[PDB]
């Protein structure tokens, strides 16, 4: 990416928070540049354009600067609704395109500390009479949204067959996920004991089925 | 007010083409420019080229170019996107922008709602379906598992759209097997589950499938 | 190397209308956004309207044939001249602006009796160039 | 120090007929031929001069 920004950005309400914009002179250096607001699913917002320049409708917490071949975008007394993925552009003068950041998350964490509750489920007879295993993981109720799954064969880890979903909002505001591992009948048989290891901020849940 | 609409998601075998339209309604927009940006799932924002109608250009990514066929239409106010040679790697959501001038300096600030197009060298399949039990918990939880199918996506409702409270529908799971792949959920009281009874409408219009399934204890 | 009495600029592929400068600094091509804008605006609006107009037969048709190709001429015509007159008002939208801090060299060029760095180039460019800042220099240089 | 006022060329090698002249060369031109004449374009460039 042409466009250096930082992967993730955390604020609480009421805070001043700023994100950055790394290039090289090619681009920013001599080019205007673009602020984009994204929500998760959906089409992209202009945000700030020519650098510093702000749409009627936006909110004048939101600002912009720009400096040499590095950009700042600030939003003062940031918001819960603020929460979404941000993108600076610019035009790029070696390209003759128009480039892109990686894209920054901004998380504004307005709940405290909700552990995960784990619910782990065993194959479905039906499943298993396809010839076919699939475990799954619920994981609900947490907060902030960010958990590691980890799944264990007896009391070993296993990473074969693991696919895990990303977290999604509740209708309470916490996160919920899901994760699933996929088994052939005879191994999901043979070992003793199957467990599910989520971890959200350093502590670890686990829930454990047998056949 | 000016508009921007795009023709409906389109999914494709590797190394075909596809097309992508985007109609200014409400006005016309062959006085901007317009761009296609493409987000690959969960990823940035890739320019991938632009056109003005009045102004006379078409332009292109270094990277897209002689790949990408970028045309337009003054009297329909609607401009194409052709990708060539597809791959899985072209498999992304893609958006038509216009600027707020005739040349692609200006921020972008009216934007389609993006078209979703993705290549996979797989066919049409219907999902299987497998109830999940209610083994563990004052409240509990029971739920759906939609297995193996293609393409996306697929819609699920409990008790013919009934229940709503407390019901969550996961993101599906692209399997390695090439696969989607989901999961539903509802939260319910532990008293009210001997009594009531509980059935999960899932419905595939891709494969056009529509599967009822009762989740028993 | 000027400049529009002598020809096109090939150079620039971002604007009908723009700028050419060099300096100590550079030197380098620049669209002017506003007029060109403008143009396009205007180019359109008239594209939008001839459409508009367009909807013993054999015989008839041509008649209607007619009537087009006629309109043809006269936008096209319109067209041109809309552009001729633009390319003088930016001239002049500059000539206005420099005054005798700088020499119409002719052909559609300039050339500054004082010092002209990007700064002051950009100033000229959006119409807020300060001519007593460079005056002083430039009536010295004159001579 | 100099600057200099100009105008848009390119290798655009199309054309149309005004009423003064005819067979100008132009930077964009537009065909109608999409609702006969077989010639109906207008123009939207400017006049293609080459330096
Ligand atoms: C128009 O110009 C072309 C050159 O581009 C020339 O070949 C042609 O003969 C001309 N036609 C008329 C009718 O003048």
């Amino acid at each position: 990416s042409a466009l250096t920004q930082p992967p993730a950005v955390s604020g609480t309400p009421g805070q001043r928070v700023t994100i950055s914009c790394s290039g090289s002179d090619s681009n920013i250096g001599r080019r205007s540049v673009n602020w984009y607001q994204q929500f998760p699913g959906t089409a992209p917002k202009l945000l700030i354009y020519s650098n510093d320049q702000r749409p009627s409708v936006v909110p004048d917490r939101f600002s912009g600067s720009k400096s040499g071949t590095s950009a700042s975008l600030a939003i003062s007394g940031l918001q819960s609704e603020d929460e979404a993925e941000y993108y600076c552009a610019a035009w790029d003068d070696s390209l003759k395109g128009a480039v892109f950041g990686g894209g920054t998350q901004l998380t504004v964490l307005g709940q405290p500390k909700a552990a995960p509750s784990v619910t782990l489920f065993p194959p479905s007879s039906e499943e298993l009479q396809a010839n076919k295993a699939t475990l799954v993981c619920l994981i609900s109720d947490f907060y902030p949204g960010a958990v590691t799954v980890a799944w264990k064969a007896d009391s070993s880890p296993v990473k074969a067959g693991v696919e895990t979903t990303t977290p999604s909002k509740q209708s309470n505001n916490k996160y919920a996920a899901s994760s699933y591992l996929s088994l052939t009948p005879e191994q999901w048989k043979s070992h003793r004991s199957y467990s599910c290891q989520v971890t959200h901020e350093g502590s670890t849940v686990e829930k454990t089925v047998a056949p | 007010q000016v508009q921007l609409v795009q023709s409906g998601a389109e999914v494709k075998k590797p190394g075909s083409s596809v097309k992508v339209s985007c109609k200014s309604s409400g006005g016309t927009s062959n006085n901007y420019a317009i761009s296609w940006v493409r987000q690959a799932p969960g990823q940035g924002l890739d320019w991938m080229g632009g056109i003005s109608p009045i102004f006379g250009s078409t332009a292109y990514a270094q990277k897209f170019q002689g790949r990408v066929t970028i045309s337009a239409d003054i009297f329909s106010n609607t401009a194409y996107m052709e990708l060539n040679s597809l791959t899985s790697e072209d498999t992304a959501v893609y958006f038509c922008a216009r600027h707020g001038n005739y040349y692609y300096y200006s921020g972008m600030d009216v934007w389609g709602q993006g078209t979703t197009v993705t290549v996979s060298s797989a066919s049409t399949k219907g999902p299987s379906v497998f109830p999940l039990a209610p083994s563990s918990k004052g409240t509990a939880a029971l739920g759906c598992l939609v297995k193996d199918y293609f393409p996306e996506p697929v819609t699920v409702s409990w008790n013919s759209g009934a229940l709503t409270s407390g019901v969550h529908t996961f993101p599906a799971v692209l399997q390695s097997s090439g696969l989607y792949s989901l999961s539903s959920v509802v939260t319910v009281p532990s008293s009210s589950l001997g009594t009531q009874t509980y059935i999960c409408n899932v419905n595939h219009k891709p494969s056009n499938t529509k599967v009822d399934k009762r989740v028993e204890p | 190397i000027a400049g529009f009495t002598e020809g096109g600029w090939t150079g620039m592929v971002d604007g009908w209308y723009g700028y050419h400068h060099q300096n100590e600094q550079g030197s380098g091509y620049a669209a002017d956004q506003k007029s060109t804008q403008n143009a396009i605006n205007g180019i359109t609006n008239k594209v939008n309207s001839v459409i508009e107009k367009m909807n013993e037969e054999i015989e008839s048709k041509q008649i209607w044939c007619y009537n087009a190709e006629l309109l043809v001429l006269l936008e096209n015509e319109r067209t041109l001249d809309f552009h001729d007159s633009n390319v003088k008002n930016l001239y002049e939208k500059v000539k206005s602006q420099l005054k005798n801090n700088a020499k119409e060299i002719g052909n559609g060029c300039f050339e500054f009796y004082h010092k002209c760095n990007d700064e002051c180039m950009e100033s000229v460019k959006n119409g807020t160039y300060d001519y007593p800042k460079y005056s002083e220099e430039s009536k010295l240089n004159r001579e | 120090d100099t600057i200099c006022i100009g105008y848009h060329a390119n290798n655009s090698t199309d054309t149309v007929d005004t009423v003064l002249e005819k067979n100008v060369t132009v930077t964009h031109s537009v065909n109608l031929l999409e609702n006969c004449s077989a010639k109906l374009r207008m123009v939207t460039g400017l006049r293609n001069k080459p330096s």
